[PDB]
């Protein structure tokens, strides 16, 4: 097979070899942001930048078009039971497929509800962001992501917004609209996934707007001017209203 | 089984000669490259033997074929010496078939459903094959030398460009007609062994599988596989010794490992490599013999069945 | 054969869990040391097809 | 024990324990140590 | 030394890629060689960049290194193992020496017999049925219907059945359909089964 | 020589090459590939101006995907078949 | 690969060393697990720079009540099955040695 | 008498058994002409459909690489309309239709003909399920091995033809079409140019044909209880069985085809020898002995599944329709079923 010559294959092989030889694990980035004010980190060496209760602030039960999807199950059940169309055995049995597939979109919506960030922290060095979220069943998932892997989207959520000049924070510091950011690589439950979109709801307080914007735009934060606040206010498995 | 034979129709001598010549011609034309690869593998392994371990023990026929093709000669490079090989095979087949048919006609049983025992048939076939191989030895020598030229260093090559050219060069440069019969004893031994180690196992397994599964069509080909395997097992050492004797150049300095005879070559092979060294190129030899036997049997059976139907024999008599 | 426990049959303590995790990650790195990275694999898969008719855009 | 002598017939009373062709009994047949 | 046994000099030795970096002949028995240690610079840099704001690590750009083949099991040395296990009868004392090298280690050997091991079910069933012709010599043979009126009329009844089918009663039964149509025809001295009967023709009497 | 301590050319196994294996044109193509493996990048011909279509001048976000992938890739080259996507996708099948 | 700050790790565990903190950060653990592992290692004296094998899974140096520093090695263990236990004498995970006599000297 | 080996012909006496059915009886429709005709028809149709699908998918990908993919139904409709009118799409359709005609006649037709030849006589059990299916395994294996290398020359010719179009004018052969390239390559580069290093294609074809034909034949009889007792839809059951068969064939065939990427496309470590020494067989052995399946199962669908599975599914359906999987079933207590009628009612 190799004896067959194809310039496209040769170009692909050359591109792969050149990439492997040139690009290394270590990379140089000049996107460094120096905050004006000193950063007060928690007792754990982290600074909280975002907080919200997406499950509390979202619609769970009566959601469109999932109500429409689930309202047709009785119709199919009645049609199968009474055979109003006078169908054959297999034809009438074919009507029982819909009840087994109508609830899947609601399951996917409930799963997506757990990708709205509940809590966001920036670690020492301004290179790691910890995002904590929860599922509708109360399971809590926390994941650490490097700041460079964030990419904000436009308000319409259909395109990548310019990282440098992005207008998603109001003058005071809060979000104009529910922000969306795509993480190139997300490690969730010890499994790496590609191009995962997460959301910050507009109905959520934003702490340290400068740090939040820097993390969103992917800049590495300079944390040289820092202080440590020894306050043990948060307990393990602490309760919250995101249930 | 002594009355299980059905010899209700026997071809004439001229028909046998013509059919054998044509079928052997096409079979040799088809299967020559495998023999070429086998000879090249034997030459390249001569003096070293098998040094791989476990599953890699041996020489890869595909590797040898790829190396030969990489020389730039294409597929025509695998047919070098094909003229000499075909001439030698034709002469051997003609002589062997003539002698075998003459003896068989002389000593045949009267009854049509009775046939000579396997022992007697093997004795006659071995005698005929030995005589034919002794008569036609120089052609095999020329073909083997032409094949080994590529493997050997340029200075050791003979540069034969045809059967007659090689015969003349051997007669003149080496001196005398005796130089044309080098390896004749080895060729005779190989021919006798191959003749006696093919007809027996084939019938053995064919009858056994017929008894087991009754009358079917795959029985003939399964028996052919078995017979080819056992014939290769029996004959490959003799073929290797014959190849070594043929490749032995006249000049000892040219020779990498000089030999004085069949026994001397066997002793040298045993010394410089284990007994397994007798079976280099076994896969190539097995493939060659099986393909040749299959094509020959298929064509001969088709033609013979057609002739029998024309004559008017019953379905079972065919 | 290689034992799956790596010498730590039970994670009775978080220290044992950490040791097992460290050695497991090292072993996985060693085993994956001989295959291309995610980017290379993805680009090769995406641009595998090379059979077109008209060129010179 | 074929073409290679490993055991010691001096310390072995009988060399017929195992097949071989390189061992011979020190006290051969017809040999009788008598005071 | 012999170059014929050296893969580097002898090109006829087919190197096994799956055994690269492993030499069974060099094992210790007991094995006391370290071939694994901390490995970095593959995906995790060996240098420090935790506080480097101008450097971001991209694990995706993993440079390709030499494949690490799984360790090969030890291969037996016939002469060494035979000498080690050999014990002199009335010359050796019955004891175990202090040295641990005397432990009898298991080393893999030729793999040819394992082919027969893998094929054993096929071989065993063939020996049980085909070689012994169990239950009988006819079960595994291709089935052929008996020839016409063979071996006897009482058993075959071909002619009587043909007459019955050709009779008025046979035609009426076929019309009722409880009895299927005739499956054979009596030709000039031979019985030929119809192609729709789904059976082979009777074997020739010779 | 008879001694096997050192290799000798008498046992050399290298068949002489007389011409390119697949022809002079194939040899020339191989040389051209070696010389310009990456510098020559032919591309398929596609129209550059389509009314209805919108040119693809940037990378699109994941929100534009009609289908959601199940498997994934670790950054070290490992291929993950078991993912949270698979975990959520297996619920209906297991239930049924 | 989200390596935590070695200075922060040292601050959270005052007595740990910069080299140890950097090595822990290099180790592929989430920052919380890195901090916890650093705390445990400093508190026990465990030498994190030890490549675990099938002989010993870790080593530590501890000063006993007599003032002497002694080395403690954590043996590789098995779940109630010596047959499953790997009896080896090399820093290797692979089970290379096969013993016909489990108790050579009885 | 003719050469060294003698094909001894022997006569045997009569033998018969109680039952004349459920063994091997060659079907009357099993002939060289009829089997070849049916196989050629089915293979040609399946290859045409598969090649059209592949051309359409590849042209859609090519258009999407330069224009944003559809955002809604109207955008998808206009995208398909603009794909259909591409000159590249039309040329690819023509050339790949020629390639389908060639391969489906010489590869899929050969596979179907050999399978029918070696498996037509296996009768089934009346009012029951065909047991002793192991007898069919040797036949399917023989057919798969025999017909495995019948597609490698055509595939290599296609690859050479497509790779010639991407070379400069000076170094371009200038093949008018796929048929012209196929006719010219044997005389220009030589026959071995279409067979060198063919192990990946050969093993792929072997696994495909074996695990497709044998699995479909096994399932269509063993799962027949669904429509024989459960009164399920026979056509739907057969469609499900064909889908399972084609999926299994793709799964068992793709890993062997992955050797192409590992040996040729994976980057080479500078200063070190090739991991597999450039041997596809050795790479396949390494894949077979590899611990993790996902590593060589990556790219299963984006690369091979949609280029192979639909063709195999259509081939199975057409073979079933024509009757290449139809066995003969007769009652064992009928007139021709057994030679002992005295105990069929007593
Ligand atoms: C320890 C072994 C244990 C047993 C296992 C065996 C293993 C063996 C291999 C491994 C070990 C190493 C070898 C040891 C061998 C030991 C035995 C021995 O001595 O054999 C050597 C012996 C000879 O080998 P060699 O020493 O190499 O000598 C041969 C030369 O290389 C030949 O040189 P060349 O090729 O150059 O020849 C040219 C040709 C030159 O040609 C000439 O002869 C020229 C002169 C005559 C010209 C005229 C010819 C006729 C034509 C004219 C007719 C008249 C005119 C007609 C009309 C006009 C038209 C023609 O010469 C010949 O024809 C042949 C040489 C003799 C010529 C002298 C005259 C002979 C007259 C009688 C024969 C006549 C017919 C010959 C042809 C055959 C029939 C067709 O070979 C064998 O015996 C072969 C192997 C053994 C075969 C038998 C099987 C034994 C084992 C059975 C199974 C046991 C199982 C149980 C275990 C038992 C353990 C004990
Ligand atoms: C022509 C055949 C036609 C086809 C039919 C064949 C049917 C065969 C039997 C089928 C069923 C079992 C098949 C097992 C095959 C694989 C065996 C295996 O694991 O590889 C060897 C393997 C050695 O390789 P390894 O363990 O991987 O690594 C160590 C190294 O090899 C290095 O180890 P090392 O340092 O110890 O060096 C010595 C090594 C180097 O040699 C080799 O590896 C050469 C290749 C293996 C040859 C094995 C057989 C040798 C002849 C044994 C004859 C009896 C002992 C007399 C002295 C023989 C001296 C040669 O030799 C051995 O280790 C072989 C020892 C064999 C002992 C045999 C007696 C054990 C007691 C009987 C138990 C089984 C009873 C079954 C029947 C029950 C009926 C109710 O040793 C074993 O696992 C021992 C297995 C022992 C039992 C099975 C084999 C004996 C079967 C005898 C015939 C039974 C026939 C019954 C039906 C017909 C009745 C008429
Ligand atoms: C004997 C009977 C014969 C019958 C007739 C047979 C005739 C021949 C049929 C031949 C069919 C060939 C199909 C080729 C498809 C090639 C796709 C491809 O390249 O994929 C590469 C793709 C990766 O591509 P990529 O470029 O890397 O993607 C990156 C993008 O960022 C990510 O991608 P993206 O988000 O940008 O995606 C763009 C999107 C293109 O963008 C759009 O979506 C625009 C169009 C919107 C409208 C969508 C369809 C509307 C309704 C019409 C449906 C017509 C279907 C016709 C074909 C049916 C058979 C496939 O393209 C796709 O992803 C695929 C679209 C294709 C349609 C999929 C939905 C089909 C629903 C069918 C419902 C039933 C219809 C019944 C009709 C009546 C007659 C039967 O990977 C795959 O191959 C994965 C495919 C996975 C498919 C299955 C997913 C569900 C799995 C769960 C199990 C379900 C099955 C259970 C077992 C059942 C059997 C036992
Ligand atoms: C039965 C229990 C009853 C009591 C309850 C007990 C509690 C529940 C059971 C225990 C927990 C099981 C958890 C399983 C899921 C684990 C996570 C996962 O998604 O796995 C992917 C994971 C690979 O993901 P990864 O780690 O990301 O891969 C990275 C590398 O590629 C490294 O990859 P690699 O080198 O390991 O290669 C992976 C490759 C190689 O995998 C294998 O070859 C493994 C063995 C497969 C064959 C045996 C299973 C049965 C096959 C079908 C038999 C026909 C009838 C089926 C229905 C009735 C019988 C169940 O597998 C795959 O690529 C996909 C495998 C199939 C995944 C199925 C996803 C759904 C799992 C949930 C249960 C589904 C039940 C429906 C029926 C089963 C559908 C598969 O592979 C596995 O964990 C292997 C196991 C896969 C599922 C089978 C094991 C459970 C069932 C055992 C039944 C044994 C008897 C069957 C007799 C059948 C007679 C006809
Ligand atoms: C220490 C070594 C000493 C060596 C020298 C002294 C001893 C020599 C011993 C020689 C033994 C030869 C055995 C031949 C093979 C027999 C095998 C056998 O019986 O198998 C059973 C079978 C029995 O066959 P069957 O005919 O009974 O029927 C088989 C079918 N059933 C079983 C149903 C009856 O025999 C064969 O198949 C034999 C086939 C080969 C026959 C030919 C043998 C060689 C003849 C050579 C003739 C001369 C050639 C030219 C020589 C020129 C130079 C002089
Ligand atoms: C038992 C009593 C007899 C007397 C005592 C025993 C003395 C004789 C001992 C002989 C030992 C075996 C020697 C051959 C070993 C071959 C090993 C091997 O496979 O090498 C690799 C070779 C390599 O062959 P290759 O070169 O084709 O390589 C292909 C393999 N790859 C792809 C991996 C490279 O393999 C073979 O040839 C396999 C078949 C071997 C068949 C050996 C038959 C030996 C028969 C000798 C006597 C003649 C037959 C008599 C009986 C039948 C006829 C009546
Ligand atoms: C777990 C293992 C066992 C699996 C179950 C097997 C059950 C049957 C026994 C077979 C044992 C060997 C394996 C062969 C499998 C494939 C062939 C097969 O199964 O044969 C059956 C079939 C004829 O059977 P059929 O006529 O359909 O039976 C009903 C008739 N009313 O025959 C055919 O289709 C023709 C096949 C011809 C070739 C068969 C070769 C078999 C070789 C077996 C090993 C022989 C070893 C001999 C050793 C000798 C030592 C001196
Ligand atoms: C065959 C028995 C031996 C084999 C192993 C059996 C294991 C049993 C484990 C329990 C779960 C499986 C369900 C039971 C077995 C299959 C159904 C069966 O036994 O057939 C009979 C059943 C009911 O028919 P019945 O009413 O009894 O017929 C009287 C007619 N007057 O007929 C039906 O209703 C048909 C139902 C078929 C379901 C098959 C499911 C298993 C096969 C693999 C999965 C197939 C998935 C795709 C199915 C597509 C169907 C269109």
């Amino acid at each position: 097979l190799n004896h067959v010559q194809n310039m496209l294959e040769e170009n692909l092989k050359y591109d792969a070899q050149k990439y492997n030889d040139e690009v290394a694990v270590i990379q140089k980035t000049s996107r460094i942001y120096k905050p004006t004010y000193t950063i007060e980190f928690n007792r754990e060496g982290e600074v909280l930048v975002y907080s919200a209760d997406p499950i509390k602030n979202s619609v769970v039960y009566f959601k469109y078009p999932y109500v429409l999807y689930e309202a047709a199950i009785p119709l199919f059940i009645w049609a199968w039971i009474y055979n109003p169309l006078e169908l054959s055995k297999n034809a009438v049995n074919s009507l029982l497929i819909y009840p087994n597939i109508a609830w899947i979109p609601r399951m996917w919506y409930w799963r997506s509800l757990q990708y709205k960030i509940q809590k966001m922290y920036l670690l020492r060095g301004g290179k790691v962001a910890k995002i904590e979220t929860q599922s509708l069943a109360g399971d809590r998932f926390t994941s650490w992501v490097e700041t460079y892997q964030f990419h904000p989207l436009t308000q319409d959520q259909k395109n990548f917004d310019n990282q440098d000049n992005a207008e998603f924070l109001e003058d005071e510091g809060q979000l104009k609209y529910e922000l969306g950011v795509q993480l190139d690589n997300l490690q969730e439950m010890g499994t790496t996934s590609q191009d995962i979109v997460i959301n910050f709801m507009k109905e959520g307080t934003v702490h340290h707007p400068e740090l939040f914007e820097a993390i969103v735009k992917g800049y590495n934060i300079d944390t040289s001017d820092y202080v440590i606040n020894t306050a043990n206010n948060l307990r393990a498995r602490e309760g919250n209203h995101n249930h | 089984m002594n009355y299980s034979y059905k010899r209700y129709w026997e071809p004439s001598t001229a028909e046998v000669i013509g059919l054998s010549l044509s079928v052997n011609t096409i079979s040799a034309a088809l299967t020559y490259p495998i023999e070429f690869v086998k000879v090249r593998s034997q030459i390249r392994t001569e003096g070293v033997g098998i040094r791989s371990k476990n599953l890699y023990m041996g020489i890869n026929p595909n590797k040898v074929f790829r190396e030969i093709h990489a020389t730039g000669n294409g597929l025509r490079g695998f047919y070098q010496g094909f003229e000499s090989h075909l001439i030698g095979r034709l002469s051997y087949l003609f002589i062997r078939n003539l002698t075998y048919k003459i003896i068989y006609d002389r000593t045949k049983p009267v009854k049509a459903h009775n046939d000579l025992s396997h022992r007697e048939k093997g004795v006659i076939a071995g005698f005929a094959g030995g005589l034919a191989a002794f008569l036609t030895s120089p052609a095999d020598l020329v073909n083997t030398r032409t094949i080994a030229e590529g493997g050997k260093p340029k200075e050791w090559r003979w540069g034969y460009k045809g059967l007659m050219d090689g015969i003349n060069k051997i007669a003149a440069t080496e001196g005398g007609n005796a130089a044309l019969f080098r390896g004749s004893y080895a060729n005779v031994l190989r021919a006798v062994i191959l003749n006696i180690s093919l007809t027996g196992p084939f019938d053995y397994l064919n009858e056994k599988i017929w008894i087991t599964f009754g009358d079917m069509t795959w029985n003939k080909y399964a028996a052919l596989l078995w017979a080819s395997f056992w014939g290769s097992v029996a004959t490959l050492p003799f073929d290797n010794i014959r190849t070594r004797l043929y490749a032995q150049n006249a000049d000892p300095t040219k020779n990498r490992l000089t030999y004085s005879g069949w026994a001397d070559a066997a002793k040298k092979l045993i010394q410089h490599e284990g007994i397994s060294g007798f079976y280099v190129g076994f896969y190539a030899f097995y493939i060659r013999t099986f393909l040749y036997a299959w094509t020959t049997v298929f064509i001969t059976d088709k033609i013979t069945s057609d002739w029998k139907r024309k004559a008017g024999l019953k379905e079972w008599q065919i | 054969s290689t034992s799956t426990t790596l010498g730590l049959p039970r994670w009775y303590k978080r220290i044992s869990y950490y040791i097992f995790k460290i050695r497991y990650l090292q072993h996985t790195k060693s085993k994956m040391n001989g295959i291309p990275g995610s980017t290379v694999r993805l680009m090769l898969i995406n641009r595998h097809f090379v059979e077109y008719e008209v060129y010179e855009k | 024990c074929i073409y290679q002598a490993y055991q010691n017939p001096l310390r072995h009373i009988n060399t017929g324990h195992n097949p071989n062709n390189v061992y011979e009994d020190i006290v051969m047949l017809g040999d009788y140590p008598v005071q | 030394y012999d170059w014929r046994d050296d893969p580097k000099v002898n090109k006829d030795i087919e190197e096994d890629i799956r055994d690269r970096g492993w030499h069974p002949e060099t094992y210790d028995f007991p094995y006391t060689k370290k071939h694994d240690d901390w490995v970095f610079d593959v995906t995790m840099p060996s240098q420090n960049y935790q506080t480097d704001l101008t450097v971001n690590i991209h694990p995706e750009n993993k440079k390709m290194h030499v494949m690490k083949q799984v360790m090969r099991q030890s291969y037996w040395d016939a002469e060494h193992d035979m000498a080690h296990e050999y014990d002199y009868e009335s010359e050796d004392l019955d004891f175990q020496c202090e040295s641990f090298k005397s432990q009898h280690f298991r080393k893999k050997g030729p793999i040819s017999q394992y082919l027969i091991l893998g094929l054993l079910p096929i071989l065993y069933f063939g020996t049980e049925f085909f070689y012994n012709h169990y239950p009988d010599e006819d079960y595994w043979r291709v089935a052929h219907p008996p020839p016409l009126d063979y071996p006897d009329t009482d058993d075959t009844d071909d002619t009587e059945t043909f007459k019955d089918y050709k009779s008025f009663t046979g035609r009426r039964m076929v019309d009722t359909g409880i009895v299927d149509p005739l499956w054979y025809d009596i030709r000039e001295g031979k019985k030929v089964y119809y192609d729709w009967a789904g059976v082979n023709q009777p074997m020739e009497d010779i | 020589q008879l001694d096997f301590s050192h290799f000798d050319k008498a046992f050399e196994n290298k068949y002489d090459i007389v011409a390119p294996e697949f022809g002079d044109l194939h040899q020339k193509r191989a040389e051209f590939i070696a010389k310009n493996q990456g510098t020559y990048r032919p591309v398929p011909l596609v129209p550059n101006n389509i009314k209805g279509l919108i040119p693809k001048t940037c990378r699109l976000p994941a929100t534009r995907n009609w289908y959601r992938r199940t498997s994934s890739f670790e950054r070290n080259g490992f291929f993950n078949i078991h993912t949270p996507v698979l975990n959520t996708k297996m619920i209906p099948w297991l239930l049924f | 690969y989200c390596q935590m700050d070695p200075e922060e790790i040292m601050r959270r565990v005052p007595g740990i060393t910069r080299k140890e903190a950097e090595f822990i950060t290099k180790l592929g653990l989430s920052p919380q697990e890195q901090v916890d592992f650093a705390y445990i290692a400093y508190n026990i004296g465990l030498d994190i720079f030890y490549f675990t094998n099938q002989m010993f899974v870790a080593r530590q140096v501890v000063t006993n009540s007599k003032g002497e520093k002694v080395e403690v090695l954590w043996n590789a263990q098995c779940y109630e099955d010596i047959a499953q236990l790997n009896v080896g004498f090399a820093p290797v995970l692979e089970s290379v040695d096969y013993h016909w006599e489990i108790f050579l000297w009885a | 008498m003719f050469f060294e080996l003698e094909d001894i012909k022997r006569r045997h006496s009569l033998y018969w058994d109680i039952y004349n059915v459920q063994g091997w009886v060659r079907r009357p429709d099993s002939t060289l002409y009829n089997n070849v005709k049916r196989g050629v028809t089915a293979g040609v149709v399946a290859s045409l459909v598969q090649e059209n699908i592949t051309a359409l998918v590849e042209n859609c990908k090519l258009l999407a690489t330069k224009y944003e993919k559809p955002q809604n139904l109207r955008q998808a409709a206009t995208f398909m309309k603009e794909v259909f009118k591409l000159e590249n799409y039309r040329k690819a359709v023509w050339n790949r239709s020629q390639y389908a005609l060639c391969i489906g006649t010489f590869d899929i037709g050969a596979r179907l003909a050999t399978f029918r030849w070696l498996n037509n006589g296996w009768q089934r059990v009346f009012a029951g399920f065909e047991f002793n299916f192991v007898r069919k395994i040797p036949t399917t294996m023989l057919a798969a091995l025999f017909t495995a290398p019948f597609s490698v020359p055509f595939e290599l010719a296609r690859m050479a033809y497509y790779g010639d179009k991407t070379f400069p004018k000076e170094l371009q052969r200038g093949y008018s079409s796929y048929l012209s390239a196929l006719a010219r390559i044997p005389f220009e580069e030589g026959p071995y140019f279409l067979f060198k290093n063919s192990f990946p294609l050969i093993i792929r074809n072997f696994f495909q044909t074996f695990t497709l034909f044998y699995t479909y034949d096994f399932l269509k009889d063993k799962a027949s209880f669904a429509w024989r007792v459960g009164e399920q839809n026979e056509y739907a059951c057969k469609m499900i069985i064909a889908g399972i068969s084609t999926y299994l064939a793709a799964v068992f065939s793709y890993p062997w085809m992955v050797t192409r990427e590992m040996v040729d496309f994976w980057p080479k470590v500078p200063g070190a020898p090739c991991t597999f020494n450039g041997n596809y067989r050795k790479a396949a052995v390494w894949i077979w002995y590899h611990e993790f399946s996902g590593n060589y199962f990556a790219g299963f669908f984006t690369k091979y599944f949609w280029k192979a599975s639909p063709g195999m599914f259509l081939t199975l359906m057409l073979a079933d329709k024509v009757g290449l999987f139809d066995q003969t079933t007769v009652d064992n207590f009928g007139g021709a079923g057994n030679n002992s009628w005295e105990d069929t009612f007593v």
